[PDB]
């Protein structure tokens, strides 16, 4: 669904602490303001992709304490006095994620703090997304698709069903007459989704190539710093302790180009993997709406057989729906 | 500047022979290639978002306006009953029109209804009391009616149905006639 | 001057709007300057390598050995004057603030006009058979007439060169030998007859000889910088080690601003400098003990403003201080009075983002204004006019009356129609 | 569908088979291995 | 030539000495990875 928000301090990156590095950049022109407004586009591009599948129904709806399903049991889905389902904390577990302080550090991290490439929060927490997926959940075991349109309505849960067997072409009574194999199935398959998830192999290798694709553009950008781009040093010092100002700008301006054309880089690789996320976050928006709120007729849309229902789960940077 | 000693190419001709202007004018023209070639590049990049948006809206024109569309919060919140266009500078506007329930009513419901032995279903509805007796209606809409012969199918015996009730099915032709 | 005056100057505007705004730095600049340099107080000898009585030949250069001295130049002042002086690799103003490593003086008398071919990628008879120089020379050539000291009323013969070789020399090479050069074919055997030649000839200076025919002393400085533990230095003073603060080092000319605190990293006997990733120095040689320089600003800042049409009032946030740590964190007591009162206030919050000075708490959740992260929103309020910073809500709450025999039936409808604008 | 999937050479598209040039672009700095890894990342999403 | 005296690297190598043939080297090494990084960021926005 979203990635990572950065932000780059490009003085701090190209020049450092070095007042004449800085005048000879206010000399050549400045592009950096194009580049902060690039990054800024995408960070709240990623809050807004964020928002739209979570955020669709505010109102929020408070699991059931009764809890009688007529046999069919969510206590693995449902959240459990962060607040979040044990299916949740399980794929929250498999994905291996990457305040620091002055104090703390004086590390991968703090070499891309020194050199002015920070990474900005999340405006909603986890335990907001859990809010809105159990609140999605309880809406739909409560109401099935009423909720959707815009009123809940109160219905038995084999009525429900009943009204999903009709959907695909199966008449009332073949529910009425195997409620409880039905029943048993389900759970069944509830708890073989349990088991696979509880094993050590991984099946978000996709939310985990994320996380792995912001950290080495990251890494990659404090790396490029060692290049000498033609000077006779990469180091700033080096190049002014040994010669006279004249003699410097020529060195200085040569460090200069080749660190804004390295930056520049990773800007057009941001907008770039920033648009196919955002095609995946639209993409998860409308199975959203058309396989939580409603039952779907697109073959092969909400899983491989008949639809009958979903449900989410959210995961780190992304969302999960049982078909 | 660019590392040249100006930015304006007459103040570089005027004052170096060309020689000497050759390096400056060559800075010069690096510098401007590569702000073209970002401009042209953040272009390529916003167009295929912009295609996108259209291809968006043209499977709306055809879903939405030409057709009536059973797709959940396609052409708007509600249950959808027809669009219409409107042009706007760049771009275009759709009014959907939609239909919402409201005023709810509490009921009491049932499976189905147990006769003589056989389980009653309806074709289309649900059972629903108002306390005292037992009707069909439909399900986005109120209209209570009588339960005939012709509203419910008969499928199977009572007992496998767990929430069955006893009720009378009304059978119109034999007590009419 | 400004948290509002950074986000000014960082968009190019008189006038900004209502948001959070990453800022640059600005606010901190270096004064101070500390020295370190080592105990040498052996001014190193130019009486012994300028005033020297007896110069080389060029074919034999002396090739002498430096270390242990300060390298004091101006005492020359008085008593000598160069006709040629250049350097390769470093700047004639900056000699008086280095310290130079493995430095060597080489030695030699030529003829006037053969000067110009003591200089890297020439050709002639001394580039090609008597001495030559690397094309990645750091170091000085210094050469002055001597008409006085090697020029005899008779003829002065005692100063040789090389004339015929099989082959180009390299770089800092010698060749001392005499055997017979063979001009062609028909062996010589030391017959130096007819096509067989001794190698070397004599100049001939003479006191009224031209001044491209009268003697000249050469001397070539080679060293290295900024590489390994030096020993020849530069007349300067070591400072007081002022620590825990921007300012500018200068250790061993190597210059720059940072902050200095004690490491535990071991260097091997002919390490002083240590480089990290990004290959910039990290670990320097002082006492012998190794400290680590750290730079001058760390972490983001950002500004909160409801626009300045509406008020000049803004907050602040530091994303990477927990509270109480913003001071040191930012270096305060350097900056201006205006912007240290940001760093401790009554009005103190940490948030999971950072830490926010300027905005008041309340206990309440409206709906997201501006937004901070982390679930933190901002709005500006009365209470008068202040901004507050409160925790988004997600909406509405209510419950669904469930219960296995119980079913809601709408009665009325309502037909609506909404507008969806796409480009 | 698909496009054609390609990869480039960097060293034999800039120096050739100059030792000389080949020493200077090692100096330079070489980001060609981010060049190779996104035409190869290309490559495996056009045969996925 | 990118600004270098020709474009050939075998003129610029035969006619001239190392240290004079790094700045020519340097402006066609930075011209060429400019041409190969323009290629695959084409690349990129085709592939999407
Ligand atoms: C729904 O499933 C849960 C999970 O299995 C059931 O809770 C467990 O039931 C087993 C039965 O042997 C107990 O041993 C566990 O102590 C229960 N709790 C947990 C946390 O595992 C729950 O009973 C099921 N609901 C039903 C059967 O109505
Ligand atoms: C439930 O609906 C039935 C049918 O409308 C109601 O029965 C009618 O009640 C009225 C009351 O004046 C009588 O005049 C009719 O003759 C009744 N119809 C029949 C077929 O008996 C019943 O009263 C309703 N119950 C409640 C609690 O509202
Ligand atoms: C180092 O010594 C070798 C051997 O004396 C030199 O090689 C000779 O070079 C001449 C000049 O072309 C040839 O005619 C000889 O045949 C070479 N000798 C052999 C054994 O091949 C070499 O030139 C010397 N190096 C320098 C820089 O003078
Ligand atoms: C900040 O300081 C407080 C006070 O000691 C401490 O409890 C807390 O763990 C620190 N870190 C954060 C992230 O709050
Ligand atoms: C149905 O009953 C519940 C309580 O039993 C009540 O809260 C709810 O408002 C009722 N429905 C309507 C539409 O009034
Ligand atoms: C509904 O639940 C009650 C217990 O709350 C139970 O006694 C009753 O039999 C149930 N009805 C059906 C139809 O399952
Ligand atoms: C329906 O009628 C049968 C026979 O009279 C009886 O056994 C059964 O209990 C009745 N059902 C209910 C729900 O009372
Ligand atoms: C150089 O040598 C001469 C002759 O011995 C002597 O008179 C003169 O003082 C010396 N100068 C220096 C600076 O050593
Ligand atoms: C400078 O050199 C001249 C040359 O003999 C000498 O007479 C004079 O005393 C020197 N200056 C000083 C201050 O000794
Ligand atoms: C150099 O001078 C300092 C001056 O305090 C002294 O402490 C030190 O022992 C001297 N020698 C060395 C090798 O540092
Ligand atoms: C707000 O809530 C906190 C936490 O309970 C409490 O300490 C504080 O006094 C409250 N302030 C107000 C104004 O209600
Ligand atoms: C439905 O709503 C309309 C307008 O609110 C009202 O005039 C009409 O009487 C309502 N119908 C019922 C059955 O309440």
């Amino acid at each position: 669904v979203s990635m990572t928000k950065t932000s780059v301090d490009c003085t701090m990156y190209i020049c450092g602490d070095s007042i004449e590095c800085s005048n000879l950049l206010l000399q050549y022109g400045s592009f950096c303001t194009q580049l902060n407004r690039a990054l800024t586009g995408i960070a709240v591009e990623q809050d807004k992709n964020t928002q739209e599948v979570f955020a669709q129904v505010k109102q929020i709806y408070k699991t059931p304490p009764i809890k009688d399903f007529g046999g069919f049991n969510f206590s693995q889905i449902l959240p459990d006095p962060s607040k979040r389902s044990f299916i949740e904390d399980l794929l929250f577990n498999k994905v291996t994620l990457a305040i620091k302080q002055y104090g703390d550090c004086l590390d991968l991290i703090c070499a891309q703090k020194f050199n002015g490439l920070t990474v900005l929060p999340p405006l909603l927490t986890d335990e907001m997304i859990a809010q809105y997926t159990s609140a999605l959940l309880a809406g739909t075991i409560t109401s099935g698709w009423t909720f959707g349109a815009g009123a809940a309505l109160q219905i038995p849960f084999a009525m429900q069903m009943a009204y999903r067997f009709n959907g695909i072409g199966v008449t009332q009574n073949v529910l009425y007459e195997n409620q409880k194999l039905i029943a048993n199935q389900f759970n069944s398959a509830i708890g073989k989704i349990q088991d696979s998830l509880s094993s050590t192999a991984s099946a978000l290798g996709k939310l985990q190539d994320v996380v792995n694709q912001n950290a080495q553009a990251l890494n990659t950008l404090v790396k490029q710093l060692s290049s000498n781009f033609g000077a006779i040093s990469s180091v700033l010092n080096d190049i002014l302790s040994r010669l006279d100002p004249p003699e410097a700008e020529v060195q200085i301006d040569r460090l200069i180009t080749g660190r804004l054309q390295s930056l520049q880089t990773y800007v057009t690789q941001q907008l770039i993997r920033a648009a196919e996320i955002r095609a995946s976050a639209n993409l998860a928006a409308t199975k959203m709406s058309e396989c939580v709120l409603g039952q779907s007729k697109r073959v092969d849309f909400c899983g491989k057989g008949y639809h009958l229902m979903s449900f989410p789960q959210s995961a780190p940077h992304g969302v999960v729906f049982l078909h | 500047n660019f590392g040249a000693i100006s930015s304006v190419l007459n103040d570089i001709l005027s004052r170096l022979d060309p020689p000497e202007a050759e390096v400056q004018i060559d800075r010069l023209i690096t510098g401007r290639l590569q702000s073209l070639q970002t401009y042209v590049t953040q272009q390529l990049i916003r167009a295929a978002e912009i295609r996108a948006s259209a291809n968006l809206a043209a499977t709306k024109m055809s879903e939405c306006v030409l057709g009536q569309s059973k797709r959940v919060d396609f052409c708007g919140k509600g249950y959808h009953l027809m669009s219409f266009p409107q042009s706007a500078p760049h771009g275009v506007v759709f009014l959907h029109v939609t239909y919402v329930p409201s005023q709810e009513k509490n009921f009491t419901t049932t499976p189905a209804i147990c006769h003589e032995g056989k389980a009653h279903f309806p074709r289309e509805g649900v059972f629903v009391s108002n306390g005292t007796h037992w009707f069909v209606t439909q399900r986005n809409f109120y209209e209570p009616q009588i339960i005939t012969t012709d509203n419910t199918f008969v499928s199977g015996s009572c007992d496998v149905v767990i929430g069955i009730v006893n009720n009378t099915v009304y059978d119109p032709l034999q007590p009419e006639l | 001057l400004d948290p509002l005056s950074e986000a000014k100057c960082t968009l190019k505007s008189l006038t900004v709007e209502k948001g959070i705004y990453q800022t640059s730095n600005f606010r901190v600049q270096p004064t101070e300057s500390i020295v370190r340099f080592p105990n040498i107080t052996n001014l190193c000898p130019f009486g012994e390598v300028f005033n020297a009585t007896t110069f080389a030949s060029v074919y034999a250069w002396n090739r002498k050995r430096i270390s242990n001295c300060v390298a004091d130049y101006s005492v020359l002042y008085n008593s000598t004057s160069f006709s040629t002086f250049k350097c390769y690799g470093v700047s004639p103003t900056k000699l008086n603030d280095l310290c130079f490593t493995n430095v060597y003086a080489d030695s030699f008398v030529v003829r006037g006009d053969e000067v110009r071919q003591i200089a890297p990628g020439q050709t002639g008879r001394i580039a090609d058979y008597n001495y030559k120089l690397p094309d990645d020379f750091t170091g000085c050539v210094i050469a002055w007439n001597s008409n006085n000291l090697d020029s005899k009323v008779g003829g002065n013969y005692n100063y040789l060169y090389r004339l015929f070789r099989k082959s180009n020399l390299k770089p800092f090479e010698r060749d001392i030998s005499t055997e017979i050069y063979q001009a062609g074919s028909t062996p010589c055997n030391g017959v130096e007859g007819f096509n067989c030649y001794f190698p070397l000839q004599s100049y001939g200076f003479h006191p009224t000889n031209g001044v491209g025919y009268q003697p000249y002393r050469v001397v070539v400085l080679s060293f290295e910088l900024l590489k390994a533990p030096a020993t020849v230095c530069g007349p300067k003073q070591s400072t007081n080690l002022v620590k825990n603060k921007c300012v500018n080092f200068n250790f061993n000319g190597l210059t720059g601003t940072g902050v200095l605190t004690e490491s535990s990293k071991k260097f091997l006997p002919f390490q002083q400098f240590g480089r990290d990733i990004a290959d910039t120095t990290d670990a320097v040689r002082d006492t012998l003990e190794i400290l680590d320089i750290t730079p001058c600003s760390f972490g983001g800042v950002s500004v909160i403003t409801p626009g300045t049409n509406t008020s000049n009032q803004v907050a602040v946030l530091y994303q990477d201080v927990n509270c109480t740590e913003v001071p040191v964190a930012i270096h305060a007591d350097q900056l201006t009075p205006t912007w240290r009162v940001y760093s401790t206030g009554s009005n103190v919050f940490q948030t999971r983002a950072g830490c926010l000075i300027g905005a008041e708490h309340v206990n309440n959740t409206y709906e997201c204004d501006i937004p901070i992260g982390a679930g933190i929103c901002a709005s500006y309020q009365t209470n008068s006019q202040a901004i507050i910073a409160y925790t988004m809500s997600l909406g509405a709450e209510n419950s669904v009356a469930y219960a296995n025999n119980s079913i809601a039936i709408p009665t009325n409808f309502t037909i609506s129609v909404t507008t969806e604008i796409l480009p």
